[PDB]
């Protein structure tokens, strides 16, 4: 059946899908999901959103802000109006399936509604695409992605041509944060390949 | 986050060994989330972190898939030209561009909402201001608008057949990530992928930029310069953090350095001390490495030669004399608390002494705080992620080696003085320090051993589960949030394929209102503590064979 979804979970609980095509497939994956970690996608998507004090209170104002502050919600919504029909299918159907369940869930919430729910005083609220996409972004790509200290590192470069003076401030910078160490163990054996591309370590940027 | 690939020309009793550790912290409810497709192109079995459509974590029966954090640098902050006469403006190439802005309010339980303002430029949203001279800087990310392409790049990879359909879609993933390879013949691959900067000529990836338009990037860097190997010569392919490749620049952090001293090493020693590896020995290394130290190999012979004349009665002398005794493997006494050996205590207060004598004294403050951890601190519950070498330690490791090192040591870490005085006078140190508070026979040392938290809040500090749900584990284990192997064409079975994962405290973080637990909320947590692993299920038999419930679903779009 075309519009048949099979769920087997194993002797561990590890849900397999079964399914014709791609809204089905995810919306069975979906569905499985919100009968396993309900509370803990709710969190995330609170987390990845910044909608926590919402919920928790004033000592999550400063992160909600932060989180807020370091992406564009308006232009991931473009790239999603921009995923072709089937690409969409996924994320579409992953909501959805979370929203099946979520709807039985608030239908016999006396049964079926998460304790934390209970305890931390809300209810879930149905997802939508835009929400399993900011899952992903703000948990692998805000944060282990976007790694930067170079406010810093300048910060420090200044204060070591203050102390050595310009050229060896700039020596021990290269000493302490070089941009390149030779003798680092590499994955990639040096017989394989070695990266092409060298850049300057002077900060003629300035 | 660790993970090795065994080749055909190492794996013993099969073609192909993965072994993937991602090291995320860990968490209660678990990280990952068991997940098997099957239909729509799909067929595919593992874990994955939050649920993501994609599996980071698995195998479709023909080729298998793990990753470990890039780290490379694919952030630039540039320093945009504002104008007091101007707001909400800043010049580039010329002219005086508006900033994109938007409204955002925070709601507050039992709180008062507040409403603030977002700014971006055409380089990234904006950190913060600096109007005295007129100044805020702009985050730049090289994967900017490849979000999604990211996320969807992780999807269709788990239904490529060969190495050709794969690197297709790695070079589709824009973030920093290592993404690796193996399939059923017994080919094994790897790729650093992501996108990264096509800089200006002369561009420090270091330190910030003007944002005025002449040091913009020209664009991004082709898929051809991503790092990447197929079948390397070496048989293997590991990674714990460190260098994709000879010459490769590492993340601009300041607190992070690709160096001699990387504890990737210890995998590589293991996985060549043998010619070949089993399944099980390949699964072994897991154990192994998340109790090795991973400083007493960089440090012991620095400590031997600053000790070798001193007198069998000099304490310096046996506490280095400890150290060349040990393996560098902690395992905890029966009292489930203490480590059966004082070694990673005394090369902390060593190294903790040795770093405020060195690096910590050339640096200025408060800059100096950066390089003063010894990377052993932690608190009561332990560590929140993986154990390394300290950014200061790895910069220690330079001086000590000398000569031997491609660093050149503009200042001398041990200005002037015999680096054998300081490195004893560190010692000394630590025989104080110690034996003051263990008494002065070693062999009676029992130093506290680091212990390990599941934690009910997620990384962002914020709860995804009640303070009770925490879970404790005696053994602090340096290893991966979990752990899953594939082996391809395994001698001894039926399959051209087993798989293993490990997913604790367990599938489930379902609690019903009364209080019940379900049946798999915890059903992995002593799994995960002795390093045991059970099987992930991929062909619809083995799935049948194992079925604990079904239910069918009908429903239209
Ligand atoms: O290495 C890390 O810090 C965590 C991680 C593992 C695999 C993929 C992305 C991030
Ligand atoms: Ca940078």
């Amino acid at each position: 059946s075309s519009s048949e979804i099979k769920i087997v979970r194993d002797e561990y609980g590890m849900p397999h899908i079964y399914a014709n095509d791609t809204w089905h497939l995810f919306y069975g994956y979906g569905y499985v999901v919100a009968q396993d970690r309900l509370f803990q996608m709710e969190m995330a998507r609170r987390s990845t959103q910044g909608t926590v004090a919402e919920v928790l209170g004033k000592d999550f104002v400063k992160f909600d802000k932060d989180i807020r502050r370091n992406y564009w919600p308006d232009a991931i919504r473009a790239q999603i109006a921009a995923l072709s029909p089937e690409d969409m299918s996924i994320l579409q159907g992953y909501a959805d399936g979370m929203n099946a369940w979520i709807d039985k869930v608030n239908t016999n919430p006396e049964t079926l509604l998460p304790k934390q729910f209970n305890t931390f005083g809300f209810t879930p609220k149905r997802w939508e695409p835009f929400d399993v996409a900011m899952i992903f972004v703000g948990t692998m790509a805000n944060r282990f992605s976007d790694s930067t200290s170079e406010i810093d590192n300048l910060a420090l470069l200044t204060a070591l041509k203050d102390k050595y003076g310009v050229s060896q401030g700039m020596a021990v910078f290269n000493q302490l944060k070089w941009l390149v160490n030779p003798s680092a163990p590499t994955t990639i054996a040096v017989q394989e390949s070695n990266y092409p591309l060298k850049f300057n370590q002077q900060n003629s940027q300035t | 986050s660790n993970m090795w690939v065994i080749g055909k020309s190492k794996a013993q009793d099969a073609k192909a060994i993965m072994v993937n550790g991602p090291q995320f912290g860990w968490y209660a409810p678990a990280y990952t989330y068991g997940i098997g497709l099957h239909g729509a192109g799909y067929d595919v079995t593992g874990n994955t972190p939050f649920a993501y459509p994609g599996l980071v974590f698995g195998h479709n029966g023909v080729i298998s898939w793990g990753s470990t954090a890039g780290f490379g640098d694919d952030v630039d902050i540039f320093a945009e030209r504002l104008s007091a006469e101007k707001p909400g403006y800043y010049l580039h190439n010329g002219k005086w561009v508006k900033m994109l802005s938007r409204e955002e309010t925070i709601t507050v339980k039992n709180g008062q909402a507040e409403t603030f303002t977002v700014w971006r430029t055409v380089h990234g949203n904006i950190l913060q201001t600096d109007q005295t001279t007129q100044t805020a800087y702009a985050k730049s990310r090289a994967w900017d608008g490849k979000e999604l392409a990211s996320l969807l790049a992780w999807t269709h990879q788990m239904k490529a057949k060969n190495w050709q359909e794969w690197t297709q879609q790695a070079a589709k993933q824009a973030l920093t990530i290592n993404w690796y390879y193996a399939d059923v013949n017994g080919n094994i691959g790897y790729v650093h992928t992501g996108a990264y900067p096509d800089r200006q000529s002369g561009h420090d990836p270091r330190l910030p930029v003007p944002g005025t338009g002449k040091w913009d990037w020209k664009g991004l860097l082709p898929f051809e310069m991503n790092p990447k190997v197929y079948n390397p010569q070496s048989g293997y392919i590991a990674n714990w953090a460190n260098s994709p490749q000879k010459d490769y620049p590492a993340s601009d952090l300041f607190a992070f350095l690709w160096g001699g001293a990387d504890r990737v090493t210890e995998i590589d020693r293991l996985l060549e001390q043998k010619p070949r590896l089993t399944a099980d020995q390949a699964w072994d290394v897991i154990r192994q490495t998340s109790r090795q130290d991973l400083n007493l190999r960089l440090f012991l012979p620095t400590l031997q030669a600053a000790t070798s004349g001193l007198t069998q009665s000099d304490p310096r002398r046996q506490l280095v004399e400890t150290l060349t005794r040990w393996d560098g493997i902690n395992l905890l006494n029966d009292d489930g608390k203490t480590w059966q050996q004082p070694g990673s205590a005394i090369l902390n207060v060593w190294l903790t002494s040795m770093l405020k004598r060195t690096v910590v004294a050339a640096v200025p403050m408060p800059f100096d705080k950066w390089y003063s951890a010894s990377g052993y601190e932690t608190t009561q519950d332990g560590p929140t992620g993986s154990l390394n070498i300290s950014v200061g330690a790895k910069i220690l490791y330079e001086a000590v080696q000398g000569d031997k090192s491609p660093i050149p040591q503009a200042v001398d870490l041990f200005a002037g003085k015999p680096q054998q005085e300081v490195v004893l006078a560190a010692l000394e140190d630590t025989w104080e320090t110690l034996s003051k508070r263990y008494g002065n026979n070693v062999s009676n040392w029992k130093t506290p051993a680091m212990a390990l938290t599941f934690r009910a809040n997620n990384f962002f500090g914020v709860p995804q589960a009640a303070a009770e749900e925490t879970r404790h584990q005696a053994e602090y284990q340096n290893r991966g949030t979990e752990n899953d192997m594939i082996v391809f064409s395994p001698t001894t079975s039926d399959r051209p394929v087993l798989a293993w994962d490990v997913v604790a405290p367990g599938q489930s973080g379902f609690i019903a209102p009364d209080g019940t637990v379900d049946k798999h909320y915890e059903d992995q947590l002593k799994m995960y503590e002795n390093f045991g692993r059970k099987s992930l299920w991929l062909t619809k038999q083995d799935v049948e064979a194992h079925k604990e419930s079904q239910e069918v679903l009908h429903v239209q779009r």
